[PDB]
């Protein structure tokens, strides 16, 4: 049995513009086993109405999932993705950066 | 260049907490088009792409029956594998499989697949000649001898050579307006100062389909391998993909740097520069 730590990318579906509706993505990949908890945070608070893709996996058999929700960026709100997995001691949090 | 039909399956034992979780997905190329999730009340094979929704009621009942048969087989295999490895009855384990066919531009079978993994490690795979198995360990050799006894490789090869390609051709026709459209990446270069004398050039490729893409930075025509970061190709959520590559450069030497981007949707390979 091998266990693998999730990689995490946080990003928007489209180039972000204040006032323009968009999708906030948290892509988790490269992890094993498959149980995993992923939250999207708006100013440190779990967003509701976050949906995710169906469990799939890559050529090395490690899993990936896309979590996403609708959002409209603005110059005040801060977003992050927070992940819990058996390979991680405590949650790993990645902030949304508009330039990545 | 070839189209592909592939099904993927994950089965996770839930010791004590009832039956295992089975999650099955099917893809044409990089486009998922069906799912089956055992953790529903009366779970069914379900559409996940518009162009499969036209499939009749017989289709969905037979694919749902097929998923339930696989689930039963997967649960048996989880038990068997637990035995082969003399593992505890407590403790969740994971079985994964994939299988499918590549359509050759000839119209026949170009390549076929039937592979499996247990707890994240290769277990047994159908060889590329579609006639023999490769086993990872002595437990998998036990599976191999038994599947040789029932001539499973020949029977599965018949599926790959016939119906697998038949259904793939069908799907390719019904979803041709998206499945057979190479979406080219929309590309640009952004500039982010790092210090009084260095800055980051980030080269973006957005909204491309299929996923496969090459994206490199060059300085004076030579390919850059230091002071870079390329992110793994990632889904946009709308069926297309994104990728970027960033390189740290001396302030004032930006124009010596070119981003090179190749994609099926690009008639010619793309060369890009920061354009203040
Ligand atoms: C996303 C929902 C999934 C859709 C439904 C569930 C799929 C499970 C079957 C495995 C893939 C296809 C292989 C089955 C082909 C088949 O009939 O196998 C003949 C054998 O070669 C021996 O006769
Ligand atoms: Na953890």
């Amino acid at each position: 049995a091998i266990q693998r730590t999730p990689k995490i990318q946080v990003y928007s579906r489209h180039p972000p513009e204040n006032g323009k509706p968009n999708f906030l993505n948290c892509y988790v990949s490269g992890f094993h086993p498959s149980d995993i908890e992923v939250d999207l945070l708006k100013n440190g608070e779990k967003m509701g109405k976050v949906e995710h893709s169906d469990l799939s996996f890559s050529k090395d058999w490690s899993f990936y999932l896309l979590y996403y929700t609708e959002f409209t960026p603005n110059e005040k709100d801060e977003y992050a993705c927070r992940v819990n997995h058996v390979t991680l001691s405590g949650p790993r949090t990645v902030k949304w950066d508009r330039d990545m | 260049g070839s189209h592909s039909l592939r099904y993927f399956g994950t089965a996770v034992s839930r010791p004590g907490r009832g039956e295992p979780r089975f999650i099955y997905v099917g893809y044409v190329d990089d486009t998922q088009f069906v799912r089956f999730d055992s953790d529903a009340a009366s779970p069914r094979t379900e559409p996940r792409a518009p162009w499969v929704e036209q499939e009749g009621p017989e289709y969905w009942e037979e694919e749902t029956r097929r998923a339930k048969a696989r689930a039963q087989t997967d649960r048996a295999d989880l038990r068997t594998l637990r035995g082969y490895y003399n593992q505890s009855e407590a403790g969740s384990h994971t079985l994964q499989w994939m299988a499918g066919c590549d359509l050759g531009p000839n119209g026949r079978l170009l390549r076929g697949y039937h592979q499996s993994a247990y707890d994240g490690k290769d277990y047994i795979a159908l060889n590329e000649d579609l006639r023999s198995w490769i086993a990872a360990d002595m437990a998998a050799q036990n599976t191999q001898r038994k599947w040789e006894a029932t001539r499973y490789a020949e029977r599965f090869r018949a599926y790959l050579e016939g119906p697998c390609l038949e259904w793939l051709r069908r799907y390719l026709e019904n979803g041709k307006e998206t499945l057979q459209h190479a979406d080219p990446p929309k590309t640009h270069v952004t500039h982010h100062p790092v210090s009084d004398h260095e800055a980051t050039l980030r080269c973006w490729a957005l909204g491309f389909y299929p996923a496969e893409i090459t994206l490199t930075w060059q300085r004076d025509g030579e390919d850059q391998t230091q002071d870079i970061e390329f992110v793994e190709t990632r889904p946009a959520g709308d069926g297309t993909f994104q990728k970027w590559g960033a390189v740290v450069v001396p302030s004032g030497e930006e124009q010596r740097y070119t981003c090179h981007v190749q994609h099926k949707g690009l008639p010619e390979p793309l060369t890009l520069r920061w354009e203040p």
